[PDB]
């Protein structure tokens, strides 16, 4: 398997990147009967899902990693077979309602309500139990729920709290409505420091010999990962296999292709500011959108690449960030992203000229 | 049976003499009934003005005890699609009236929720069977009605209830419920009514429930404000004075103290300050433009939630910055 | 681990039905089965709490908490030789019910074709195979159904549920061969003509009266029984599923001494038996699906 | 046993704290039989659902509740067909006969209650199809609408429903209820705590109860027998430490775009919520006496715009950087 | 324009009696005509299937009272309203058709 999954902490004691967070998780798992609904939020790739699985392993014991995929089928108002994969475990369930689109309301209203209605009585056990009495449902990407699946959950996880518990993983919990955040215990997961990422990469290159020339090459990957442990571990494997398992100080850091294309677009915007350049930028944006890359991330990386240009004055950057905020708000409240993604670029070139 | 009913349903008018506020519409429909020729009617107005109470009392006056078999009342609670119009309404209009009261009456309550196909199909049922049936259309929004349907209907506008009508109905309610109301409490109730009798009755019922002893006790303005959770007329003036005269720390303290005194929300304070600043003699024409535009955005943001303290500070800053233009 | 046995259907016409009822009801219940070949009693076990390869998503996404615990005496088979180093020569296995049930259908049909040939079951050497062999009357049929050798520690985790008797009231269901048997079978399966019923509210009021209440329709339906019912030994009620009642319908149709055990809002136990003469008792433990 | 938010849910109407203007009115309807149509609106976690659940119990009893109550929430479909068929047929239903025990123990009003919780998520047509349903069968069926945004309820429906505003639960009206829960659970806290919890939880008792439960679960895990301090409460509530906020305002005061951008980039990695740092900056800037009237007037609108954009589900990094750049140029 | 004529024989039509709107004065040479929608008129078709005798009565108010007696047995009473007939040429065409 990939080094991101192979070297994954499978227990609460194997976590080694945040210790004030691991202690809070141990405090939560000490008495699992009264565990409230949890909402883990933080940057992407910090280890939020790994920590959720480690907490579930501390609560229900080993075996929560024995995952099987049970394909479900749903029908909306106008008869149409809509399919959702449900990765399930003998003690917990993982669902991604965002994968089915705007119709995640029917998934939340049927699957989650049917799970929350089954008491999970098992053999007797009608009094209580630390495990196997209540159930854990993991809702990955809680941010992409379309404000109606979040309304069907407010009473679902409140009335049926005795037989079900929810642990939802999310980043930047702004599009999560206030009633959902009120019913839940907010758990902040900070990103690992560069020293911690370097230590984890050192452990990886110790278990698998890649012949590290200098400890600085692991630090460069950590600084290029911007706090993303999964990305850092992916670039480690990339520069490992692309250099015959021998990392040198001159080894280039491999970055995603869409990031390079966004940087090229930024340089084109800085160099050429005209209508035809705007049309070429629209072609680049369409090509980027054809790869199912979300438009908010396109705008975010484009803005933070334009703010890194050394030939731009402070007045230009203060206008770029303002246009970025305005068009991000427009993109959030919109249907088609090309209009806003082109308007931001047009205003940027109209300001830089 | 009628004593276990909400006051908005217990005090529903049964005759045309109990409908107050709308004098020109009643004095016209009564003559229409007296001559016996009732045209196709259209009742338009704000909610809680007395359109349904008027049309049901009118039908009772025309038909007496035959209201059951002579009046077809279809509203938003029943399906009123193209098939319903083409079958139920058409066979009700086409069949005879057993020579009971001459013409039939079809009351289409909440016709603004009706689809355009049904309203277009009803045009040749309204003007074809008009000899034996008459249509009454009750609506609150005239933009959802087709222009032809508006053309084939005599439009009567139900104005918001005047203060005198509210006082006359409040007197009857107080006499029936053996309740006492101070003049200032009546003033507060009428200003909070906004031309709605249902709100008046709902607030009066809560005020009676609020009293420890329903008799020998008078409902004051304090009781009404406590029950409905509205700011007193002095709290709004104090907040506005603190914002307009005091500095940014004292105004922030005064707003928070006033709100925490009685758990006052920000939206009612915003509306009260808007109403107080409406009769202000501004002299710049930009103070009003900035005030209305900023307060409307704050009001819209409150409707979608957010941080309350930030919105209160935004109100204070908007007023302070808009009044910088005036001087 | 030496496990060998021979079954001949013609000599005893009751023990073959006893075994067929287990092999069919376990296959209908869930995938694969446990066969505990003790030195004197065979214990076919179907449980979601274990089974090793039948404990995937049992009481997780379908509410399958039903546990069947049957018992086959050693006198059923013709030769009962069990050799194992475990306690009382215990040999616990786990094989699928598909191949085993198909093989039993083939053997039963071979019998229906007019044959007297026996069947030989062996264990041809922790994963093994079952050497089922028989013939017509000299066509050869060999079926090496895969099987495993689930450990003694894993065996110990498989314990029969302990049913209390503080509030339990037994109900002696009438024999199917009797006059009231067909009527009672029809009353049992009467709840199956409504395709939108998922839960069944059993009720017994003490001459006991057995009542079935359905509250999942626009109307309130109560399926009652005015016939004679015996209580071997206050209203005790339990809400169970519909498939758990269908399997009980089949068990009642396949047996005579059937006891309906009802725990108040706790469980429902369907105790079947076959007094051959020790006794091949079939016990199904069903848990409440909802609260009263 | 259960989470403290579910263990301490008000069972009767006397356990609902800080909302007396509505509970006093509702208690009077127990002796009478003139309960009106009700519209419960207010901030989240104020006790709107618990109040109606306690009123329903006190009015009917657990046996008559199953027959005299229909509750529809956002977890089930409430379209035009559901409203025009299921709700209308339940309103048209006949009031069931109360039992002798029910009539001798509970008031048993001669009507049923239809509770439509989370009514703000219903469409304008499903709400329009409810007006005559409530009006025609008001003598046999009562309606209770629960919502957080009263603007999402149409004016015709709001006119027919008696409006009950649930006040935000602050440290002045929920401190006794929080102290009761602390005492029954034997939670040891320093002086000042249980007020910082209610200050962080702006108008929400559910979040404060969950915060206290989380603090206790760490307090008994440490095993030192020491009182819970406000620092731990702020740490596990997501509140940014004051040193980091002072660093933010010092970086803002310099006004250099690049250093503020780098600090925001290294701050977003710590996982802090934008709605919390913006709120803390609001308290820092508005209450400070080192800023003039013009600066406060401008920054009030800047913070309002940032909060409004953040509430719409936008990127926190971009909004926070733009806000700090705008303050740096004020 | 199709017509179904019930026989004047006393086994099918046992008794036909036309009055001048008072159910007492039997007159001859004048016919009563009732305009009905067959959607309402077909509602009695499932009741005439088990009917031994059917009694038809109509007044001047345009109400047809269909009386169906089955053989003891169930007694069925269906009352039906008559259309406006706003067009007054079909009446004369009915008269011409019956005279034809
Ligand atoms: N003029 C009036 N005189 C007395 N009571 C009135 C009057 N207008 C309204 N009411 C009261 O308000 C209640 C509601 O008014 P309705 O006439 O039923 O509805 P409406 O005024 O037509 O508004 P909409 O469009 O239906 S929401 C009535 O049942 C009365 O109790
Ligand atoms: N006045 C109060 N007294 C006691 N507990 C309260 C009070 N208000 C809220 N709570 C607690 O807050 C938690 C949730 O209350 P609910 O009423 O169910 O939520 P809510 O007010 O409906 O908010 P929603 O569902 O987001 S609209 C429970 O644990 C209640 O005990
Ligand atoms: N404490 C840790 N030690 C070693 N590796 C870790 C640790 N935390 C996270 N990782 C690595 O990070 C990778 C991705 O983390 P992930 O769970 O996807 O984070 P998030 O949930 O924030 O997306 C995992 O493959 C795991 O190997
Ligand atoms: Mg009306
Ligand atoms: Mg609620």
């Amino acid at each position: 398997s990939l080094w991101v999954d192979k070297y994954r902490p499978k227990s609460l004691n194997a976590l080694s990147h945040n210790e004030e967070l691991t202690n809070f998780l141990k405090s939560l798992s000490d008495q699992p009967r009264d565990l409230p609904h949890l909402l883990l939020y933080g940057p992407n790739g910090t280890g939020k899902k790994t920590r959720c699985m480690a907490l579930l392993e501390s609560i229900f014991g080993p075996g929560v990693y024995r995952l099987k995929i049970d394909v479900r089928q749903f029908v909306t108002a106008s008869n149409r077979k809509l399919e959702l994969n449900v990765v399930s475990s003998p003690y917990h369930l993982e669902i991604t309602p965002s994968d089915m689109g705007n119709n995640d309301r029917i998934v939340i209203q049927e699957l989650l309500k049917e799970v929350a209605q089954m008491e999970q009585v098992d053999f007797q056990d009608s009094k209580d139990g630390l495990a196997h009495r209540y159930k854990c449902v993991i809702i990955n990407e809680a941010n992409s729920l379309t404000k109606d699946a979040q309304a069907a959950l407010r009473r679902t996880m409140e009335k049926y709290s005795k037989n079900i518990r929810l642990i939802m993983v999310c980043d930047s919990m702004s599009p999560i409505i206030a009633p959902i955040k009120s019913r839940c215990l907010l758990i902040r997961c900070p990103a690992p420091s560069d020293s911690e990422i370097s230590t984890i990469l050192s452990d990886v290159v110790t278990n698998e010999r890649i012949q590290l020339e200098t400890k600085d090459i692991l630090k460069r990957i950590a600084q290029a990962s911007n706090g993303n442990l999964r990305v850092s571990l992916l670039m480690l494997e990339s520069m490992a296999l692309n250099n015959e398992l021998a990392l040198k100080s001159s080894s280039p850091i491999i970055k995603p292709d869409w990031i390079i294309v966004i940087h090229k677009l930024t340089r084109k915007i800085v160099k050429e500011r005209s209508v035809n350049s705007l049309i070429e930028c629209r072609a680049v944006l369409y090509d980027l959108l054809a790869h199912c890359i979300p438009a908010n991330i396109i705008l975010k990386e484009l803005t933070f690449s334009l703010l890194d240009v050394e030939t731009l004055n402070t007045t230009n950057k203060s206008s770029i960030i303002e246009y970025s905020s305005v068009f991000d708000e427009r993109l959030s409240l919109g249907n088609k992203a090309i209009f806003h993604l082109e308007g931001f670029i047009a205003k940027v070139m109209c300001c830089l000229d | 049976s009628k004593e276990n009913l909400p006051w908005v349903e217990k005090y529903r008018p049964e005759t045309l003499d109990e409908v107050y506020g709308q004098n020109e519409v009643i004095t016209t429909v009564r003559k229409f009934v007296d001559e016996g020729k009732l045209p196709h009617l259209l009742f338009y107005g704000p909610p809680g003005t007395g359109k349904t109470s008027t049309i049901v009392a009118l039908a009772r006056e025309i038909y007496g005890k035959n209201y059951s078999n002579m009046v077809l009342e279809l509203n938003a609670s029943d399906d009123r699609g193209i098939d319903v119009v083409r079958n139920q309404i058409k066979d009700f209009a086409s069949t005879r009236q057993i020579f009971s009261k001459g013409f039939k009456l079809i009351i289409l309550d909440e016709a603004d929720a009706m689809t355009n196909a049904a309203q277009n199909a009803l045009r040749r049922v309204i003007e074809r069977y008009t000899k034996n049936t008459r249509f009454c259309v009750l609506a609150n929004y005239a933009h959802k009605l087709t222009p032809a349907l508006l053309s084939r209907c005599t439009r009567f506008r139900f104005q918001p209830l005047p203060q005198e009508a509210i006082e006359r109905r409040i007197a009857n309610v107080l006499v029936h419920e053996k309740l006492k109301l101070s003049p200032n409490a009546e003033k507060a109730l009428i200003e909070l009514s906004n031309g709605d009798m249902r709100r008046v009755l709902n607030v009066l019922q809560s005020c009676k429930a609020t009293l420890d002893n329903p008799d020998e006790d008078e409902i004051s303005d304090d009781v009404i404000y406590e029950c409905c959770g509205a700011p007193r007329p002095s709290d709004l003036k104090a907040v506005l004075k603190s914002i307009l005269e005091d500095d940014w720390g004292t105004a922030h303290y005064t707003l928070n103290k006033v709100r925490s005194a009685k758990g006052l929300a920000l939206i009612d304070l915003i509306e009260g300050i808007v109403k107080i600043l409406e009769d202000y003699e501004l002299q710049n024409e930009e103070t009003r433009v900035h005030l209305l535009t900023k307060l409307a955005d704050i009001e819209y943001s409150i409707s979608k939630g957010g941080n309350d303290q930030i919105q209160g500070s935004a109100v204070i800053g908007a007023i302070k910055a808009s009044f910088e233009n005036e001087t | 681990m030496k496990l060998k046995l021979i079954v001949n259907g013609c000599e005893a016409p009751d023990d073959y039905k006893l075994l067929r009822t287990t092999i069919n009801t376990v296959a209908s219940l869930r995938k694969t089965a446990i066969l505990r070949f003790n030195s004197e009693r065979l214990t076919i076990i179907s449980t979601p709490k274990s089974s090793l390869n039948s404990s995937n998503n049992g009481t997780i996404l379908r509410g399958d908490t039903g546990q069947l615990w049957c018992t086959i005496p050693h006198d059923v088979f013709r030769l009962y030789t069990v050799i194992s180093a475990r306690e009382l020569n215990t040999i616990t296995m786990e094989c699928n019910c598909d191949s085993l049930l198909s093989v039993f259908k083939r053997y039963d049909r071979v019998m229906n074709q007019g044959s007297s040939s026996n069947m030989t079951i062996k264990l041809q050497s922790p994963i093994c195979a079952l050497g089922i062999t028989f013939e017509e009357i000299v066509i050869m049929h060999s079926f090496k159904v895969p099987v495993k050798l689930l450990f003694r520690a894993q065996d110990t985790r498989i314990q029969e549920p302990m049913i209390n008797y503080i509030q339990l009231m037994m109900y002696k269901l009438p024999p199917i061969s009797g006059e009231f048997g067909s009527a009672f079978h029809g009353f049992i399966r009467r709840v199956e003509r409504y395709s939108n019923v998922n839960h069944i509210h059993l009720m017994g009021v003490k001459d006991v009266e057995l009542k079935i209440i359905v509250n999942e329709l626009d109307w309130h339906l109560e399926i009652c029984w005015n016939g004679p019912l015996d209580s071997v030994i206050s209203t005790h009620e339990v809400i169970i599923r519909c498939k758990d009642w269908k399997v009980c319908s089949k068990l009642y149709a396949a047996f005579e001494e059937v006891v309906l055990a009802i725990s108040h809002d706790e469980s429902c136990v369907f105790h079947c038996s076959l007094d051959r003469g020790e006794r091949g008792q079939i016990i199904y433990y069903i848990a409440r699906s909802k609260g009263l | 046993q259960q989470p403290w938010v579910e263990k301490y849910r008000p069972k009767n109407l006397d356990e609902v704290t800080a909302q007396d203007h509505a509970v006093t009115v509702l208690k009077k309807t127990l002796k009478s039989a003139n309960l009106p149509h009700m519209l419960f609106y207010g901030p989240p976690g104020t006790g709107k659902t618990s109040t109606i659940l306690a009123l329903t119990k006190e009015l009917y009893g657990p046996d008559l509740m199953k027959s005299r109550i229909l509750e529809l929430n956002a977890s089930d479909e409430r379209g035009i067909s559901i409203v025009r068929e299921k709700v209308k047929n339940f309103a048209r239903l006949t009031v069931s006969k109360p039992s002798k025990h029910d009539l001798e123990n509970y008031p048993c009003p001669p009507y049923k209650i239809i509770i439509l919780d989370e009514a703000d998520s219903m469409t304008a047509d499903a709400q329009s199809a409810l007006r005559r349903t409530m009006e025609t069968y008001s003598g046999v069926t009562r309606f209770c609408l629960i919502c957080n945004y009263v603007t999402r309820i149409i004016d015709p429906l709001a006119s027919r429903c008696s409006k009950f505003r649930f006040k935000a639960l602050d440290a002045s009206n929920a401190i006794d209820r929080l102290r009761f829960i602390s005492e029954q659970e034997n939670v040891k806290c320093d002086d000042g705590v249980l007020e910082r919890i209610l200050d962080i939880s702006a108008g929400d008792l559910r979040r404060g109860i969950t915060l206290l439960q989380s603090a206790s679960k760490g307090a008994q895990y440490l095993g030192d027998g020491k009182n819970i301090t406000s620092t731990q409460v702020e740490e596990l509530a997501g509140v940014v430490p004051h040193d980091i906020l002072i660093e933010i305002v010092e970086k803002v005061k310099s006004g250099d775009f690049d250093e503020i951008k780098k600090y925001v980039n290294t701050f977003m990695k710590s996982g802090w919520s934008a709605a919390s740092v913006v709120n803390q900056l609001h308290e820092y800037y508005i209450t400070n006496d080192n800023f003039d009237t013009n600066f406060k007037n401008q920054i009030s609108w800047l913070l309002f715009t940032t909060d409004s954009r953040l509430n719409n589900g936008t990127n926190e990094h971009i909004q926070l950087l733009n806000l700090l750049v705008k303050i740096s140029q004020l | 324009f199709s017509k179904i004529k019930l026989p004047s024989n006393r086994s099918i039509l046992e008794k036909l009696q036309v009055f001048d709107g008072d159910s007492t004065t039997v007159i001859d040479g004048f016919a009563v005509i009732g305009f009905f929608d067959f959607t309402s008129f077909d509602k009695i078709r499932k009741s005439t299937k088990i009917a031994s005798k059917v009694l038809f009565r109509m007044d001047v108010h345009g109400v047809l009272s269909v009386n169906i007696l089955s053989q003891p047995g169930i007694v069925i009473e269906v009352c039906m309203l008559e259309k406006e007939s706003i067009d007054e040429a079909a009446q004369t065409e009915i008269e011409l058709l019956m005279e034809t």
